[PDB]
């Protein structure tokens, strides 16, 4: 009901019912769904020294029949320098695409869908035309060249004799482009495919009539299509089966129920989430991440506090804890003329030395936050960190001068015991020390010795990964995580919608809104062509804001009253209209 | 030789100090002078803090409580000795000074415990049969979801989390 | 003075009034250094003895050997065990079982009851 | 005898719970590793799962060597009556 | 406070900032780009907090898009919460040196009388709101924020000729958005996106403000 406006126009952008522009080409690249396949990148290669070993075409050429082999022409245009440059003037932009490659898929993962399988299609040239795998060939390597620069203006998918439409068609065939010409190099033919001339020919020929008829076409209702085609795998599989994994998983929702949490726009999902990358020696040791963790780690008093007691003591240089007594050896010069002044009721706390430990927090950063929280009246002490028992010495003070009965004392005789127990009640639930707001006591701490994260480039030019340390976390508070030091900036993101838009905006939510999508998908392990996915997205973040597919969402939508009846609020909508 | 100073609460702080260090008479048996030595102390932080603060009174009034510990007179005795000076003693070398075994050990084995608490942290479903057809590492999962079906029956899915790749039994 | 000094000030709720029977509840008196505990329907007042008037998370209160009454030893379908000597007759037939509380907490502790009757003793291993 | 030693992410119960969990995933794995094995060529019901026509070989686990620990909402049959799962049983009684 | 770690979140801001007016196009140094902690500790004395200024004089004129409309300043007020009397004095100050577009990097709240008034004078001169909270980090560096290029009206008009649209039926973005307030992008402007892709490899968007 939401998409079902959305098709592709004569132009080819789709667009809705009302005429705004979804997408430039249907699902970022003009090809229909029905004809593409799964194919592998050989130009994600590791090492530097492989992959100019495997691609670039020899000059440096054995003094022996070097050559003879393979090819009998070569003997023609081992002479020519013109032929040189030109090579090299490939094996330069193939090398450029590379870095441009490393770049669009920071995953290491060189599977990719595409139209026209090539190697099939190359294989299926060698079986035609009976080519010997061990003879020397007719071919010319630069009508391969040429030939494949010619075939990439053949490729055309929308018209471009203008700059902008000029550059619209560059990189809307990038992928395929990179993939065409790293597959079919002058070096790849000659030492692997041993393809003749005319077979080249052919095989020209075929890609350019197998990807012209790919191409998707205008009228064809994508809305319609691509709904059900996420729909259908929703069917598919677990309502609320469980899947252990590591120490978390009492984590994000699987499933129908988490794309019906997704879908909406929850204000409120059932298990938010961050996760959380570190930096500098934080990602590798784990004594420094227990130490962001803790400033990170939202603690509140209560958390902390091993045992509570009020007592009656009027003045300390007789306390009726006989042991306190060794304190007030130790606190006689604390602000020693309001001693006269601090009411007769105390309060005692004591603390557990390896809870308070495991947070690493200090006693006088706790007098310090509490002082500063409640004010000067609340007049606090504490002990020796290494005493065996931890006990902080709590009495309340007042303003001195203004209270001698003036009236009636502005407070109405309230007892000062039951203060005590509200500065009790408020100190625990409120106190907010070294840990700030709302990730809650949940913490994970894992090793990401799991999935394909941390992988980097390295000298050799391989994606080499490393294995580091991360943080997930039960929370919300994205903006103060990442204003935290030592955690990544870059990469630490949320499962959480609402929170991405307003800490990153609307760009942002598509991403992750598509990776959410993708993520529930992939789990029933069950695979959704990425144009469909893509298609959802955009169609839902069109508006600028977040449309949820509720009818507080899209039935919001200036779209006609007729098709908005339709939809669930009927009866309302006409009379609204 | 210390510098001497006019201000009265400055004297007093300086004589709970050089009181503190005569806590059991251990400087008697090695006879240094812990009133000059208090004096250092107290100048010394005074060179960090530079005022009368709440903040330098509990600093000093926490450098006199780890001073008159029972449980260690081994730190005071190392300290009277001038094994440590009056400006090392300024800053702690640990969260509540306290080397010369019981506290340290007991506060070190508490550090192991609550590093403890992180490190496994807990992993692994665990089967390590299948091998990868990607990084040819045997360390796989298997999931087992949905059973008869009709057109995708309960099949066995096999996941390599070490590098995301995914394959059923095929 | 020790740490091995246990942690039972009287936590103590009544000793409620003496002439209407309702709860007291503590008051001020600035001149002697005293607490009172007063009715607040009637004029009686009277000192308390011990300072404290509530302590809250003793977060320990193991609970292992209380509120366990010694007559769950007569039910069947609790494991007898062969596991000898009581550790105060010499009998076995000590009958065991996990935590029996929703605090749970976590507790895999066993605890014994003897059965017969010399004892109705229970200890924790 | 409380000498378990909880692992750094669970709580004892829990470690118990995931224990012994894996300990009984792991037992029916083995011999369901040994069935399929120790079957012929011959066996309909291993061409029936080869092809890929029905079933699977834990199916094959089922019906030959041992069926499992049975499951509800992601663990082991809660204790319906006061600490127990059927009143054939003893009280608190963890085993299999 | 009264700490170091104060030190750092000042430079911290200083430093996204900086690279925001960077992106704006603004002639910037690249010096004070690759400006540290420790360098700023030194280069700005920091001092060692209670004195004086380490806001009112970090207080910065920059003033070099390539096209010279001018400079631009950037003021960071002391107070936690700033009112209009404030504001107002500001005004005066950067009035009478006769600013051309001003950027307020506010402590924590902010007076709603003060952001209508700064509503209100907006047709007159114009005038930018960030909390600091948003400042604290770059939010252009992170993972999921493709690149976004801000068109000169000319350009626009040829992106509609050469589609043959209107400015309405693009897809939009809201003004009170994170990125378009980043780069301080006013209402009926568009904004050209570049991302990566998984079948093109690169595909371009563009967006409206509204
Ligand atoms: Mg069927
Ligand atoms: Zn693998
Ligand atoms: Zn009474
Ligand atoms: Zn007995």
């Amino acid at each position: 009901k939401s998409m079902e406006s959305v098709m592709v126009k004569y132009d080819a952008t789709v667009r809705n019912s009302i005429n705004q522009v979804v997408q430039l080409r249907y699902g970022e690249d003009g090809l229909a769904g029905e004809s593409v396949e799964f194919q592998n990148l050989a130009t994600l290669k590791p090492s530097n020294k492989a992959f100019e070993k495997k691609f670039r075409f020899d000059y440096t050429n054995e003094r022996a029949l070097r050559r003879t082999l393979q090819e009998d022409l070569v003997k023609d245009v081992l002479s020519n320098a013109h032929i040189q440059n030109e090579l090299e003037r490939e094996f330069e932009r193939m090398r450029e695409d590379r870095e441009v490659l490393r770049v669009i898929f920071p995953t290491g993962d060189s599977k990719v869908v595409l139209p026209c399988n090539l190697l099939r299609m190359i294989w299926n040239a060698q079986k035609i035309f009976h080519i010997n795998p061990r003879l020397p060939s007719d071919l010319h390597p630069i009508k391969v060249v040429e030939g494949v620069k010619e075939l990439s203006k053949k490729l055309v998918i929308v018209n471009g004799d203008d700059p902008l439409s000029r550059q619209a068609q560059e990189n809307a065939t990038l992928l395929f482009n990179i993939h065409l010409r790293s597959t079919l190099c002058s070096r790849r033919m000659a030492e692997e495919f041993r393809l003749s001339g005319e077979a080249f020919d052919w095989l020209l020929g075929e890609i350019e009539s197998k990807f012209n008829q790919a191409i998707a076409h205008p009228g064809e209702m994508v809305g319609a299509l691509a709904a059900q085609s996420l729909g259908e795998p929703a069917t598919q599989m677990t309502l609320n089966t469980f899947h252990y994994a590591g120490v978390s998983a009492k984590n994000v929702t699987l499933g129908v129920p988490r794309l019906k949490e997704l879908i909406n726009i929850s204000k409120k999902p059932k298990t938010p989430s961050l996760t959380v990358f570190l930096l500098g020696q934080s990602a590798r040791d784990a004594e420094r991440a227990k130490d962001i963790l803790c400033r990170l780690e939202h603690t509140t008093l209560r958390k902390v506090t091993a045992n509570t007691a009020i007592y009656y003591d009027p003045n300390p240089q007789s306390t009726v804890v006989a042991e306190d007594q060794e304190w007030v050896n130790v606190y006689y010069e604390m602000p020693d003329f309001d001693v006269a002044r601090i009411s007769p009721w105390l309060l005692r706390v004591e603390l557990d030395r390896k809870h308070m430990t495991d947070r690493k927090l200090t006693m006088e950063q706790i007098a310090e936050k509490i002082n500063a929280g409640f004010g000067d009246d609340l007049n606090c002490i504490f002990n020796d960190d290494n005493a065996e028992k931890l006990v902080l010495r709590i009495r309340i003070m007042n303003s001195d001068e203004n209270k001698m009965q003036e009236e009636e004392e502005v407070v109405d005789k309230m007892d000062d015991d039951v203060f005590l127990r509200c500065i009790e009640s408020n100190m625990l639930t409120d106190m907010t020390l070294q840990g700030i707001e709302q990730i809650s006591k949940v913490y994970m701490h894992l090793p990401q010795t799991d999935n394909k994260k941390k992988i980097i480039i390295t000298e050799d030019g391989e994606f080499k990964a490393l294995q580091e340390w991360i943080l997930e976390t039960d929370g919300v508070s994205l903006m103060r995580v990442l204003s935290e030091k030592d955690v990544d900036p870059v990469r630490t993101t949320s499962n959480d919608i609402v929170e991405i838009f307003t800490v990153l905006g609307i760009e942002a939510v598509r991403k992750a809104l598509e990776r959410e999508l993708y993520h529930v998908i992939s789990f029933d392990g069950s695979y959704v062509n990425y144009r469909h996915l893509a298609l959802l997205c955009d169609t839902m973040t069109c508006r600028g804001h977040l449309m949820a597919i509720t009818r507080h969402g899209v039935n919001r939508q200036d779209t006609g009253p007729l098709m908005k009846c339709s939809f669930e609020e009927t009866v309302d909508v006409l009379m609204e209209a | 030789r210390a510098p001497s100073t006019s201000d009265s609460v400055r004297l007093k702080c300086r004589e709970m100090l050089a009181a503190a260090l005569r806590t059991g008479d251990d400087y008697i048996a090695i006879g240094a002078d812990e009133e000059e030595l208090g004096s250092q102390i107290e100048e010394a932080i005074y060179q960090e803090i530079r005022n009368t603060d709440m903040k330098y009174k509990n600093r000093v009034r926490s450098r006199i409580s780890n001073l008159k510990d029972a449980k260690n007179p081994n730190l005071r005795k190392n300290v009277l000795c001038g094994n440590i000076p009056p400006d090392l003693f300024a800053r702690m070398t640990a969260e509540e000074m306290a080397s010369d075994e019981l506290k340290e050990m007991r506060k070190n084995l508490t550090k192991e415990a609550i590093r403890e608490h992180q490190m496994a942290k807990t992993g692994g479903t665990q089967t390590d049969l299948f091998t990868c057809g990607k990084c040819k590492k045997k360390n796989c999962t298997y999931t087992q979801v949905q059973t008869r079906s009709a057109d995708e029956p309960m099949t066995t899915f096999v996941v390599c989390n070490e590098c995301g790749n995914r394959w059923k039994f095929c | 003075m020790e740490p091995d000094g246990t942690y039972e000030p009287g936590f103590v709720g009544i000793r409620f009034c003496q002439e209407c029977n309702n709860m007291l509840y503590p008051k001020e008196d600035k001149e002697n250094r005293i607490l009172l505990y007063a009715c607040r329907n009637c004029d009686y007042q009277q000192e308390a003895d011990n300072s404290c008037i509530y302590v809250n998370k003793i977060t320990h209160e193991v609970d292992e050997l209380t509120q366990i009454i010694a007559d769950v030893s007569q039910d069947p379908t609790l494991p007898r065990t062969e596991d000898h000597p009581c550790q105060k007759c010499g009998h076995k037939e000590a009958v065991f079982f996990q935590s029996h509380s929703a605090r749970a907490e976590d507790a895999m502790r066993l605890y014994y009851v003897c059965t017969a009757p010399h004892c109705g003793h229970r200890w924790t291993e | 005898n409380n000498e378990l030693e909880p692992t750094p992410g669970n709580t004892l119960r829990q470690t118990f719970e995931n224990q012994v969990n894996r300990i009984l995933n792991d037992a029916r794995d083995k011999t369901g590793s040994s069935a399929q094995k120790s079957l012929s060529e011959y066996n309909n019901f291993k061409s029936m799962v080869v092809s890929g026509a029905k079933g699977s070989k834990i199916n094959i686990s089922q019906v030959i060597a041992v069926v499992g620990q049975q499951n509800v909402e992601g663990k082991r049959i809660p204790f319906g009556f006061k600490h127990r799962t059927l009143p054939h049983f003893i009280k608190d009684d963890y085993g299999p | 406070m009264d700490d170091e770690e104060e030190t750092y979140r000042l430079w911290k801001i200083r430093k996204t900032i900086m690279q925001l007016c960077h992106d704006r196009g603004y002639l910037v140094t690249q010096d004070e780009l690759d400006q540290t902690l420790e360098e700023f500790k030194a280069q700005s004395g920091d001092k060692p907090s209670e004195g004086r200024p380490r806001r009112t004089d970090l207080t910065v004129l920059v003033a070099h898009n390539d096209d010279p409309t001018d400079q631009m300043f950037v003021f960071f007020p002391e107070e936690p919460k700033v009112g209009i009397k404030t504001i107002k004095v500001y005004c005066q100050r950067m009035q009478e040196e006769n600013i051309t577009r001003a950027l307020i990097v506010v402590q924590q709240g902010m007076t709603p009388s003060a952001k209508q008034s700064l509503v209100d004078m907006a047709p007159k001169y114009i005038l930018e709101q960030f909390l600091q909270q948003e400042l604290l980090i770059n939010i252009t560096e992170h993972e999921l924020v493709p690149e976004h290029v801000v068109m000169t009206k000319e350009e626009v008009t040829e992106l509609l000729a050469r589609y043959k649209l209107r400015e309405n039926q693009l897809p939009r973005i809201q003004a009170g958005d994170p990125v378009a307030r980043y780069f301080g992008i006013k209402r009926g402007q568009v904004v050209k996106i570049i991302r990566p892709s998984e079948t093109a490899g690169r595909y371009i968007t563009y967006r409206l403000v509204q």
